[PDB]
């Protein structure tokens, strides 16, 4: 019933540094069209079982969608480190959810190089689990402060992906959706066929 | 075929303004800072300024501040440099150079001019 | 604002003999944080755009033939051509990249 059409086959995905979060509740989700979709590159699931996703009922399910480079798909997993696993989007140590990634080389790629996707490569400290940073303040590297002026020892903390059709498989864009489950005192609301 | 295409020669009267375009071909435009360096006839190279394609923030020299405006267009991957209040001393060849954005953990050690355009003559 | 003064301002050379070009800076280009000296040697041929030869005071650029080398310390820097070839004629520029008014030297002309 709930719309897994606004999350998976949507028009335009968001960048990794601003990952789109959608809350879903009061649903009966049919996961035979997801687990056995035969179209997804990675369908990893931690803390839960893909064969038992329809068994346990939860209060809320959060779907976080973004686009990352192909070789960085492995970084979306609990207890990972890397340029995108601590500065853009992190998963909690005790994570119970699923990570679903599929290649998007036929949509998010242009002959001149799509420049509308960004990732952050600088931060004063790592990210706490499930934290979104949008600030474009200039990162400080040296001891001499710089008041909003770029230069040596002062950089812009965002870069764009050089997506092109001729790129390799590892550098091709990949759409990643993370489904996380919340079960608190409020009665459980979402689970599939009984 | 990895190249930087520049605008043709421009003749401008004193007191007017000149716009020079540098278009990237064969590489990712947003992976490189774009610098503008001019060479007057009989003089050495002079550095004008730089633009970051990602943010649009620009750093100019003190001499050219208040006259030079640098803009970027990612849809066509072109950097434009516009100089206002032209004089007789601005008659020069303007080259656009590319600089690796960040190739290390310092992003300060890779900042060389690894590619130069063919230049545009402004009179 | 760092000003680079390049010594030979006219370096007549004969092929087969090494040639040395001196460049001097008002302020030391060594950075204590990373231990790197930021001086780049560029070559401009007649009618052609400048090309990169040396970066970070010790490294050769891609496509640079082995006959070139660069060294120096503090403020005194030297570009050395062990074997000068017929195509080394041009103008050589030393550029600093520590403060932002990126400044290129006066240039040294090497012609046969
Ligand atoms: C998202 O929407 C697209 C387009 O409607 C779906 O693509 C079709 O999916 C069905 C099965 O669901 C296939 O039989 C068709 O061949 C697909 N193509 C077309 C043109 O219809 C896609 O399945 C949707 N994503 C889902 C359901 O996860």
């Amino acid at each position: 019933l709930c719309p897994f059409g606004e999350v998976f086959n949507a028009t335009r995905f968001a960048s990794v540094y601003a990952w789109n979060r959608k809350r879903i509740s009061n649903c009966v989700a049919d996961y035979s069209v997801l687990y056995n979709s035969a179209s997804f590159s990675t369908f990893k699931c931690y803390g839960v079982s893909p064969t038992k996703l329809n068994d346990l009922c939860f209060t809320n399910v959060y779907a976080d969608s973004f686009v990352i480079r192909g070789d960085e798909v492995r970084q979306i997993a609990p207890g990972q480190t890397g340029k995108i696993a601590d500065y853009n989007y992190k998963l909690p140590d005790d994570f119970t959810g699923c990570v679903i990634a599929w290649n998007s080389n036929n949509l998010d790629s242009k002959v001149g190089g799509n420049y509308n996707y960004l990732y952050r490569l600088f931060r004063k400290s790592n990210l706490k689990p499930f934290e979104r940073d949008i600030s474009t303040e200039i990162y400080q590297a040296g001891s001499t402060p710089c008041n909003g002026v770029e230069g040596f020892n002062c950089y812009f903390p965002l870069q764009s992906y050089g997506f092109q059709p001729t790129n390799g498989v590892g550098y091709q864009p990949y759409r990643v959706v993370v489904l996380s489950f919340e079960l608190l005192h409020a009665p459980a609301t979402v689970c599939g066929p009984k | 075929q990895v190249q930087l295409v520049q605008s043709g020669a421009e003749v401008k009267k004193p007191g007017a303004s000149v716009k020079v375009s540098c278009k990237a071909s064969g590489y990712t435009f947003t992976g490189y800072y774009m610098h503008w360096v001019r060479q007057a006839p009989g003089q050495g190279l002079e550095w004008m300024g730089r633009i970051n394609p990602n943010s649009g923030g620009t750093n100019y020299a003190q001499k050219f501040q208040g006259r030079v405006t640098m803009t970027r267009d990612t849809s066509i991957s072109t950097a434009y440099m516009e100089l206002s209040r032209l004089r007789s001393d601005d008659t020069a060849v303007y080259y656009c150079a590319r600089v690796p954005y960040c190739s290390s953990t310092s992003c300060h050690r890779d900042w060389y001019f690894d590619l130069w355009g063919r230049g545009t003559l402004v009179t | 604002d760092i000003q680079m003064t390049q010594s030979p301002l006219s370096l007549p050379v004969t092929p087969g003999e090494p040639a040395s070009i001196s460049c001097r800076s008002s302020q030391s280009l060594l950075d204590s944080d990373d231990g790197n000296t930021y001086l780049d040697w560029y070559l401009q041929k007649p009618g052609q755009s400048p090309q990169l030869l040396i970066y970070t005071l010790s490294y050769r650029a891609s496509g640079v033939p082995d006959r070139f080398s660069g060294s120096g310390s503090g403020t005194d820097f030297t570009l050395k051509i062990s074997r000068v070839e017929a195509e080394d004629v041009g103008v050589y520029y030393c550029m600093q990249r520590i403060e932002f008014p990126l400044t290129f030297g006066g240039g040294t002309k090497v012609e046969i």
